[PDB]
């Protein structure tokens, strides 16, 4: 749910 | 001296800092610039107080040598007090991306669960940003020198003790006066980043343990590089400042939300970092 609510952050952390 | 492991920890931190901190802000561009009921009233009144003592003038030095200077409006009707927020939002967002990159290259950070990385960044974004800003803060002129951009505090009647009132401003002067090394700043960023008590962390145990390692490293670095009795309690002073910064972070974040509530302006990344639905 946390990742779901933070897609930008999630994307930036996976590149 | 420092243990080999401590030496490696510092090196990884410095590597991260050099790879992700654009100290000349040469890559910051395309940003915005200021153009050229009872309950509601209560909200505005608080918002005016949230930024009336955090005013700065802005200076832009063009390549050709020309200079644009912007002086903010005096607190009048209302709207005008938000004139610089869009710009500030762009600058801070730029800084935050740099902070996220910093964390990403740190092995200790990568091994953490993705949900924890997110939680740690949300909790420390403002802190790491202000720690980096302190390195470009000129205490003599009360100005943050960011490459072609400069943000100067608007001195008032009081002056020093006047500004000393705002916790974050007093923080910058105090921290600058300690004349810390790049290594100490980067270790401060690590201790702040790996705070086990950020709301939402699951791997409390692992994070707490990592923070302590970083703290012991900083304490040791100080013991080895500055034995002078004058630095006897430097480490404790730094740890005390970090605890304060954490309180300041919570307070400014609340300020952000209050402003956002009556005048939405946060960028998409800021909305995620500070819990804004928008
Ligand atoms: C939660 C988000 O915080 P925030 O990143 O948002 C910026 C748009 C934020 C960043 C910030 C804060 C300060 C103070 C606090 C030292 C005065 C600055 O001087 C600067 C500059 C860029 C000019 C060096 C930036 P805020 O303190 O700036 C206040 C003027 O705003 C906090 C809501």
């Amino acid at each position: 749910s946390l990742t779901e609510r933070h897609k930008i952050l999630h994307r930036l952390l996976q590149e | 001296g420092l243990t080999e492991e401590q030496r490696m920890m510092i090196r990884e931190l410095m590597d991260a800092q050099m790879k992700t901190f654009d100290t000349t802000f040469s890559h910051f561009k395309n940003f915005r610039l200021p153009g050229v009921s009872r309950e509601e009233a209560a909200k505005w009144s608080q918002v005016r107080k949230d930024l009336c003592s955090l005013k700065v003038s802005l200076q832009l030095r063009g390549e050709d040598g020309s200079v644009w200077n912007y002086k903010p409006p005096a607190d009048s009707g209302g709207k005008e007090i938000f004139s610089l927020l869009p710009h500030m939002a762009d600058m801070s967002t730029y800084m935050f991306k740099g902070i996220i990159s910093f964390a990403k290259v740190i092995s200790y950070f990568r091994d953490l669960p993705i949900e924890d990385q997110i939680s740690l960044l949300k909790g420390a974004a403002f802190e790491l940003c202000q720690l980096r800003f302190n390195t470009v803060f000129n205490a003599e002129t009360g100005t943050w020198e960011c490459g072609r951009l400069s943000y100067c505090l608007e001195d008032t009647a009081g002056g020093f003790q006047q500004l000393l009132l705002e916790p974050m401003l007093k923080f910058h002067y105090m921290l600058k006066k300690l004349q810390l090394h790049e290594e100490e700043y980067v270790l401060m960023q690590a201790i702040s980043l790996f705070s086990p008590d950020r709301p939402g962390v699951l791997q409390h145990r692992v994070v707490d343990q990592l923070q302590e390692q970083f703290a012991i490293t900083l304490k040791s670095y100080i013991e080895c590089n500055r034995p002078q009795p004058a630095h006897r309690f430097l480490f404790l002073k730094i740890m005390a400042m970090l605890t304060e910064l954490r309180s300041i972070n919570a307070q400014h974040t609340q300020r952000l939300l209050r402003i956002q509530d009556i005048h939405p302006f946060a960028t998409p990344l800021m909305q995620e970092l500070f819990g804004i639905t928008g």
